[PDB]
DNA sequence: CACGTATGCTATAATGTGAGTCTGACGCGG
DNA sequence: TCCGCGTCAGACTCGTAGGATTATAGCATACGTGAG
């Protein structure tokens, strides 16, 4: 059987006979009372094998002795009964039926194929009208439609000499009579005289077709159905239930139905009836085959007996719920258990509680080995017996068996590979599975009831996996980022905070103790407190140069409770360590730390002796949560008196005349939310400290203990945003639609909200709850397109040896740097010999393994870019080579080849989504947004440096800004970047380029409600095409009367005013047009969608000034909601409305023609003659002048740039880069760190295939689209041999067509769309050899890779020779 | 002299089920919501409390 | 020969049909 | 380029319920196989 490939072709009406064993004539099922299978019916055992084991229906040969013998009597072989779920049948149809996959299913093979429109065909088969199939004459050519009376003229005046049919004998006949040769010529011929644009695309496309017809052997007329094969009876079962009655496939009814109508039709030929019922007959037989094949394709799918479309062959195999992903790509296992959860915190962390009885079951053929092979059991059924009646000896055994063996725990949502993990059970008494607490966060398992799966791994190869590769404490590091994801939490955290966290005198302050020793046993004594200053002798365990320990004693003043945890620290960690208050962000640090000084064995201990002392000393401590924990401010009602009258004082200004709806929301929302933050910091200074607390004499500040507060500020629950809402004020709510609800809430929990603030909570509630079920759904969907595209990476070599890399340098955004360069650049492969400022001898090496040594070296010498070794760059084809891709995250070292990256990145990225929708939805009520984005104010003194900044001064003195892209830093002395400040659009600097400024200056104010438009040249002005009622609208006052103009956009817009652009034009006194300073552009600035402009026409502006009011609502709220879309968009590679345009070829620029405002930017290049002719719209503003030497893909429009062009013009390393920055910049929003080197596989996967031009030594020519690995093989063979030399170019495919443009098959079905993979697989009889793992995994066999790479490549290597 | 009507319970707002949770006021509409449902999911006990 | 299963014929005239709707999104093809 | 068409939409758990619905004519000869 062990087959090396699969492949898939059209099925020839002989082909189909090969497999049956027979005819079913009839649709005869079982005899009623007999219920044995009927003559030649649909479970006749004739045809498809014996109801039961070697016996012949009639009953005349039984046992096993009687071995192929068919019975002459009946007519059955005595076989098995497995037969009948092999052995296949087949029906001989009447007329010919075209079978639906290859007609309906677009574009359609039957269509394409004839170059006939599906509606002819169509017409064709249900027989409305005639088609030509050939006449000599060329009076009718071919394939021309005859209606009923068309076919009488033709038929009197020539008639005979010219052949036109109906139905599906006459398809047949025109794909039989079609020469695949000959049009393939003739097409060609086409393409060479007159090939245009988009018809150049389909003719290629119906060639390609042809061409690959030919190729597969495939022919057109098997496309229509003479022999309908049968599927064998066990997987179509008639089974009795217990009720006595029958159960039966759906597919037994859509069989008889079409035996019936074939049958009727037999008849109907039989007995020479009029042609109207013999058309009759055969339209229904065809509707019987098609709703056979696929029910609801064809139009109404039939309905049984509820109601419900009856469940075809196509749809066994097509959904979700078909055979792939339910049956194949995933099973119910054998050997599997579950339970409710619940803690072991005794449980060392290699370990977890398994039930008695559970694990009894589990083991059972384990037990039953152990019993035979100590005598105990005599057999397997006395075996049985002893564990039935669980017998003393039995628990003795089993406890024996589970020694060293590992058991797999998973918990649902298995969103990354965390989500299961290896333990060795302890057997304990009770029905509850005891997790240990620090593995809770990576499964996100919480004890209210949630349950676990228990999995056995039987084999030997199966255990050491379990205990190498899935044990708990080998998978400490996250796939995804480089921190710990086993930690401390809760209890653990709490109990270690009391100990070290200080207070004032208490019991036995500023006492001198020898050692940690002497500090416990006063405390155990009762002598000293936990939390007291005192001088104590610590000896710290510092490591050298080489593996030797360093020993050094020194008086360090700490608490009590501190010297008493450094005896659970191991020998090689500084005393610093705990001599912080100590939090779960320290712990975590602590563990990390000792893991990289020491190593596994000693964090291990480590980490569980954390859990004992954190857990003991939290009994020890009692902190509870009383109602008088959460201390109101006494000045909250003055705060919000204040905001209510001042929100009171614009709702009023509103009827008046300065607000839009737009406007004002964001004046409220602005209002309130500086509220809630000002009455939250008011509760937290009042909380946090206001702890008047007398030391040895006199009163002292120090922090509170109040018990919310510890719980907070040690990170062991709630956050302060949650305490806001206890203490403080609830805040701003947000509607399900993300909008802000106008009226906040006032009050708190505590405070008890009234029935109308509780009515308002409802709303942010309930659309929090209804994300947590729906958006996991497209977080969940993300995450198998991604995981499906990235199947296939594996680490394949260890060094390609390639020199090529993207220039990180440090994401330095917002002031504070967001992400450090030396963290970015933490555990990938160095490129190129980076040394220092002085050039004259090398600092770092190349192909070397960033380790938190050398990036500790990197700070001192402050290195900002670093070209490194990518995934993206890498040579490797067929996969990735362990040193592009660099560090393994999970494993804190080089990665393994072998490894599957491709799907590690995909649940990395997916994982944060899907936890993040439930999580911040159930957990927050409100919206704590901060949209206050008015003025940049600078923290340390600098020069102002504006890089890309084209602005204008205006009659205040002041710099007005009037780029888009506009970048602010601070340089320091040496001349670092430290600080950056996007300044946007309509901006006024205080101080202009290169000039000093100190520490907490204003550099920069602007509105954040309203991008005005700034005119940069001083005049008159004028209104262009600004029709009232076509282009805007009038609105006007009382008294004197105010008009404001507001521009309606194409949306509102009249018919008559469409072509109008509205644009505010600059005239001078003499009402020329004024020029824009050195360019022959006149001043024009084209007014968009609801631009408000107040001051009407022939008002004298002076330049600077704002003309126009765009109003910028930002009903945007803080969550992944809003994220994830734009990260789907990215990784699907969706062009925008706008794309940015950007120079395609470099050389020299002027302009030619113009389309009333329309640009048509003329590149004509230096070297290359050809010139580049763009259309562009009116109203896009060009960031160039004219003339200017401008270089392949320098910016030329405002607005989002599209990946495509990115990679079109820039290449490779620029949108990756793009991408990985602009999707990060989501995950960052909400504090999700994942390595860019994930979003690199991916994006490495988008980049699979590539178009070529031009001919090699194969079958390139134009345009056809191949791998980039595949084209490269050619080309390294070319190269060195020579041949025809073909040009390439990457294409980005968006994750959904990457994956379908595999080249397996089974992949592409399994993921989606599995009817059309499986016909253009099947036409083109492609042929799968099963490389991937999705493949492997379905056919059940071993991955290629991980344990499976070693076993694989001794495969491929098998196929060299023998 | 504007206002018309009143409400005639401060209950009317809320359902049976939230109805029986005594300190309503002061608890997030989320977790109440998760409390309402659990006391439909009460076992009644041995000796009824 | 009885039992199970099937094909046969009936003569007033009658001769033209007949569920649930509403998701939102995206990507090709006519 | 506008608009009908058709392919998409998280992972496990358990507890379930209903067989409900429907009408057909009655009798003699013929066709075919099994029991005594
Ligand atoms: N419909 C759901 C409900 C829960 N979960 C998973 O189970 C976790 C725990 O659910 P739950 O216990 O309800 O939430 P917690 O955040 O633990 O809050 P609490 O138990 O305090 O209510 C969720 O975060 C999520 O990973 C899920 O996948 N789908
Ligand atoms: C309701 C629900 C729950 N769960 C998991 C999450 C926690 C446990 C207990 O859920 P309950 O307490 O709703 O099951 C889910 O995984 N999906 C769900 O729809
Ligand atoms: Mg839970
Ligand atoms: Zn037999």
């Amino acid at each position: 059987e062990e087959f090396d490939a699969i492949k898939i072709a059209l099925a020839s009406p002989d082909m189909i006979r090969s497999w049956s064993f027979g005819e079913v004539k009839k649709p005869e099922t079982i005899n009623y009372r007999t219920f044995k299978p009927e003559r030649d019916g649909l479970f006749c055992a004739r045809i498809f094998g014996p109801v039961k084991d070697y016996e012949c229906l009639c009953g005349k040969y039984k046992r096993l002795k009687h071995r192929g013998v068919i019975c002459e009597k009946c007519g059955v072989e005595v076989t098995q009964t497995k037969v009948r779920r092999e052995r296949m049948g087949h029906i001989e149809l009447a007329s010919p039926t075209a079978h639906i996959w290859f007609l309906k299913s677009l574009p359609s093979r039957i269509g394409l194929l004839l170059d006939m429109p599906l509606r002819d065909i169509e017409r064709v088969l249900y027989f409305e009208s005639y088609v030509v199939i050939e006449g000599g004459m060329t009076n009718l050519e071919r394939q021309q439609i005859l209606t009923e009376e068309q076919y009488l003229d033709a038929l009197e005046e020539f008639g005979d000499e010219f052949d036109a049919k109906m139905g599906a004998e006459a398809i047949q006949a025109l794909l039989k009579s079609m020469d695949l040769e000959q049009e393939c010529e003739q097409l060609r011929e086409e393409l060479n005289e007159t090939n245009s644009e988009t018809k150049r695309k389909k003719l290629t496309k119906r060639i390609k077709l042809l061409e690959a017809f030919v190729q597969s052997g495939n022919k057109p007329e098997w496309m229509i159905l003479t022999v309908l094969p049968v599927l064998p009876p066990d997987l179509r079962p008639l089974v009795p239930l217990d009720g006595g009655r029958f159960a039966t496939s759906d597919l037994n009814d859509l069989y008889r139905r079409v035996i019936n109508r074939n049958n009727r039709l037999k008849r109907l030929l039989d007995l020479a009836a009029p042609d109207i019922i013999v058309r009759n007959e055969k339209r229904m037989l065809q509707e019987a085959v098609d709703a056979l094949l696929d029910n609801g394709r064809r139009g109404r799918a039939i309905t049984g007996s509820n109601k419900r479309p009856l469940k075809s062959l196509a749809d066994m195999i097509k959904g979700k719920q078909g055979r792939f992903r339910q049956n194949l790509l995933g099973k119910r296992v054998d050997y599997s258990g579950r339970s409710v959860i619940t803690v072991g915190p005794y449980l060392r962390l290699h370990q977890c509680g398994l039930p008695k009885k559970m694990a009894l079951e589990l083991f059972k053929p384990f037990i039953y080995g152990k019993l035979e092979l100590r005598g105990l059991a005599t057999t397997i059924k006395a075996a049985k017996k002893m564990v039935e009646r669980e017998e003393a000896v039995v628990w003795d055994i089993l406890d024996e068996v589970i020694r060293e063996h590992p058991v797999l725990l998973n918990r649902a949502p298995t969103l990354h590979r965390l989500g299961i993990q290896a333990f060795e059970p302890v057997l304990i008494e009770g029905k509850a599975i005891q997790l240990h607490p620090l593995v809770c966060a990576a499964y996100n398992a919480d004890f209210d009831g949630d349950q676990m799966a228990v999995h056995v791994p039987l084999t030997l190869e199966a255990q050491l996996e379990a205990r190498a590769l899935m044990m708990s404490t080998n998978n400490i590091l996250s796939p995804a980022n480089g921190e710990p994801i086993i930690v401390p939490s809760q209890d653990v955290v709490l109990g270690l905070y009391y100990m070290t966290r200080d207070c004032v005198n208490a019991k036995g302050e500023g006492m001198v103790l020898t050692g940690p020793k002497e500090a416990e046993r006063l405390y155990r004594s009762g002598l000293a407190s936990l939390h007291a200053r005192v001088k104590v002798r610590i000896t710290e365990y510092e490591k050298d140069a080489n593996g030797e320990l360093v020993a050094k004693t020194s008086l360090k003043d700490t608490t009590v409770g501190r010297a008493i945890l450094w005896m659970i620290v191991p020998k090689g960690l500084p005393y610093s360590i705990v001599n912080q208050a100590l939090g779960k962000k320290a712990i975590s640090k602590m563990l990390n730390t000792c893991y990289r000084i020491l190593g596994l064995k000693p964090t291990v201990i480590f980490a569980d002796q954390i859990m004992y002392t954190g857990f003991a000393y939290a009994a020890r401590s009692g902190a509870s949560v009383g109602i008088d924990d959460m201390v109101i401010p006494e000045k909250k009602h003055e705060i919000i008196s204040e905001a209510e009258a001042e929100v009171a004082e614009i709702q009023e200004q509103f009827q008046s005349g300065l607000v839009t709806a737009g406007e004002r929301y964001n004046k409220v929302i602005d209002i309130w939310a500086a509220a809630n933050d000002r009455v939250s910091k008011a509760m937290m200074d009042n909380l946090q400290t206001e702890t008047v607390i007398n030391r040895d004499g006199q009163e002292e500040k120090q922090v509170s203990f109040n018990s919310i507060y510890m719980m907070a500020d040690s990170g062991a629950r709630g956050s302060a945003a949650q305490i806001r809402q206890l203490a403080g004020m609830r805040g701003l709510m947000a509607k399900p639609d993300g909008s802000i609800i106008e009226t906040p809430i006032t009050a708190n929990f505590r405070e008890g909200l009234n029935v109308l603030q509780y009515f308002i909570s409802t709303h942010g509630a309930r659309k929090g709850l209804a994300d947590t079920a729906l958006k996991t759904a497209n977080s969940g969907y993300l995450t198998r397109r991604l995981v499906d595209v990235a199947q296939d990476l594996v680490v394949t070599e260890d060094d390609c040896g390639t020199h090529e890399g993207i220039m990180m340098t440090p994401v330095i955004e917002g002031g504070d740097v967001k992400e450090p360069l030396r963290d970015r650049v933490l555990g990938r492969v160095t490129a190129e010999d980076v040394l220092k400022p002085g050039t004259a001898d090398i600092l770092v090496p190349r192909n070397t393994l960033l380790h938190e040594q050398w990036c500790d070296l990197l700070e001192e010498n402050s290195v900002d870019a670093v070209k490194v070794r990518s995934v993206v760059s890498c040579d490797t084809d067929f996969g990735v080579c362990a040193h592009c891709y660099g560090r393994d995250l999970a494993r804190g070292h080089i990665i393994n080849k072998g490894e599957a990256i491709g799907v590690i990145a995909a649940q990395s990225i997916g994982e944060p989504g899907t936890q993040l929708t439930m999580r911040t939805f159930h957990i927050g009520g409100a919206a704590s947004r901060a949209a206050a984005e008015s003025s940049i104010q600078v923290k340390n003194k600098g020069s102002i440096k504006l890089s890309n900044v084209k602005s204008v001064v205006n009659s205040s003195g002041k710099l007005v800004i009037t780029s888009r892209n506009t970048e602010l830093k601070l340089i320091d002395e040496f001349g670092r970047t430290k600080e950056s400040y996007k300044v946007p659009y309509g901006a006024v600097l205080a101080k202009g380029d290169g000039e000093q400024v100190a520490g907490g200056e204003t550099v920069a104010n602007w509105d954040p409600h309203t991008m005005p438009v700034i005119t940069e040249v001083s005049g008159f002005v004028r209104f262009t095409d600004m029709i009232d009622g076509q282009t805007i609208t009038r609105q006007t006052d009382e008294l004197t009367g105010l008009s404001s103009l507001v521009v309606l956009d194409s949306a509102e817009r009249t018919a008559g005013g469409k072509d109008l652009r509205p644009a505010l034009k600059i005239v001078d006194a003499q009402g020329n047009d004024v020029l824009i300073p050195g360019t022959d552009m006149p001043a024009q600035y084209f007014l968009p969608g609801k631009a408000i402009v107040q001051l009407e026409d022939g008002v004298q502006i002076s330049s600077g000034d704002t003309l126009a009011r765009i109003p910028q609502e930002s009903g945007g709220t803080k969550d992944i909601t809003g994220g994830l879309p734009r990260v789907a968009d990215l990784f699907e590679a969706r062009r925008p409305k706008e794309p940015a345009i950007l120079a395609e070829i470099s050389g020299i620029v002027s302009f030619g023609k113009e389309t009333k405002g329309k640009r048509r930017l003329v590149i004509t290049p230096v070297d290359g003659s050809d010139p580049y002719e763009e259309m562009i719209p009116k109203w896009r503003q060009l960031n160039v002048f004219e003339g200017e030497r401008v270089e392949r893909g320098d910016v030329i429009s405002d607005g989002p740039e599209a990946p495509h062009d990115i990679l079109r013009l820039r290449g490779v390393h620029a949108v990756t880069r793009y991408i990985v920055n602009e999707v990060q910049d989501v995950y960052r929003l909400q504090g999700v760190k994942i390595n860019d080197k994930h979003i690199e596989v991916i994006v490495r996967q988008m980049l699979r295939k590539a178009t070529i031009v031009n001919a090699g030594s194969s079958d390139f020519l134009e345009g056809e689209q191949v791998e980039y690995s595949r084209v490269k093989i050619a080309n390294r063979e070319l190269e060195a041999n020579g041949k025809v030399g073909a040009t390439y170019s990457r294409d980005l495919l968006g994750i959904t067509k990457a994956s379908l443009a595999t080249e397996s098959f089974i992949s592409a079905a399994s993921f989606q769309e599995t009817t059309r993979v499986l016909t253009e697989a099947a036409v083109a009889g492609k042929r799968d050899e099963l490389r991937g793992l999705k493949e492997n995994v379905i056919v059940g066999r071993l991955i290629p890779a991980g344990t499976g790479y070693a076993y694989h490549q001794d495969r491929m290597r098998r196929r060299a020779a023998g | 002299d504007q206002v018309d009507y009143m409400d005639v319970s401060t209950q009317q707002v809320v359902s049976v089920g939230a109805s029986l949770i005594p300190f309503l006021e002061h608890d997030d509409a989320n977790r109440a919501l998760m409390g309402a449902n659990m006391q439909r999911q009460a076992v009644p006990t041995l000796r009824a409390d």
